[PDB]
């Protein structure tokens, strides 16, 4: 996150860090959609033109994090991956097209003040809240530059129009994406950066109250730079998906 | 349970800068 | 620049 601010304590619960075993480092962000089931991109795990090419016995999901690297004795919890599923239809050769895999965990993981999982749009809740000019909020400790957090950043961010962000990129742009940031006119700033993608954006309900995942932090170029802006994974053009492994 | 914090929501609390998002859903 | 983690979650 540039230009974000230090996230309160307990703000994001469902906020998960991929982190590498070995070496021990920071992947990607992701959420905690149920207790044993974790939402992130799934460049995160696959990525060919980077040999990139995680597996279950690769990584370690840490979940009630405010810290980026201490390791919160009593508040978070370190858990392992019991498998993985990316979209068979993930493209990563083109445009990122459906950038989003599902983690299911080892064992379910208890809810506490910290740890507390996010709902997932249903298509009334997506129909009202993705319009253009609503703020979502995104997390991460990712890069604060185009370096590093000791806390959680967060920013809050205006959905822009599909025009505006065909017309900032020579990226091929589908239904399963949207894009989000100011116009160098609004001149505000904020936006994801590295280390942030896999994260959430996420919109709270004016109607119920509650926190919607409705993105999935997935690409951008560069960081906070004029006229461009971040692509996210429609989670809710996704949801029939999502259904599908969760039962299955 | 789901989006529902326990820390907030859960306690009537408001996060500082959420009047942000609300605000905006004109 | 993290600091060590338990080794029963390894
Ligand atoms: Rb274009
Ligand atoms: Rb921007």
């Amino acid at each position: 996150i540039v230009e974000g601010s230090d996230a309160e304590i307990g703000m994001s619960p469902w906020q998960v860090m991929l982190f590498r075993k070995s070496p021990q480092e920071l992947l990607c962000g992701a959420s905690l959609i149920s207790d044993r089931w974790v939402l992130t991109a799934a460049h995160c795990l696959l990525y060919p033109p980077w040999d990139k090419n995680f597996t279950e016995n690769d990584l370690l999901v840490r979940i009630g994090k405010h810290s980026r690297t201490r390791y919160e004795r009593n508040i978070e919890k370190i858990s392992m991956l019991e498998k993985i599923y990316i979209h068979p239809r993930y493209n990563w050769r083109e445009n990122l097209d459906r950038d989003i895999a599902l983690m299911k965990l080892k064992k379910p993981v208890a809810f506490s003040d910290y740890i507390h999982p996010v709902c997932l749009p249903d298509r009334e809740t997506a129909a009202s809240l993705l319009q253009a000019g609503y703020k979502g909020r995104v997390t991460g400790w990712g890069n604060l530059k185009e370096g590093q957090p000791s806390v959680l950043q967060v920013v809050n961010l205006p959905i822009v129009e599909r025009p505006v962000c065909k017309d900032s990129t020579r990226i091929r742009i589908t239904d399963n994406m949207f894009c989000a940031g100011y116009k160098p006119d609004e001149g505000k700033r904020g936006d994801a950066c590295e280390g942030d993608s896999g994260g959430p954006f996420v919109m709270k309900s004016p109607f119920n109250n509650r926190w919607y995942q409705m993105g999935i932090v997935s690409w951008g170029e560069g960081c906070d730079r004029d006229g461009k802006y971040g692509f996210y994974t429609h989670v809710f053009r996704l949801k029939k998906w999502i259904q599908k492994v969760i039962d299955q | 349970d789901c989006g529902l914090r326990p820390l907030f929501e859960k306690k009537s609390l408001e996060d500082k800068t959420e009047r942000e998002l609300l605000e905006s859903y004109i | 620049d993290f600091e060590e983690i338990p080794g029963e979650y390894l």
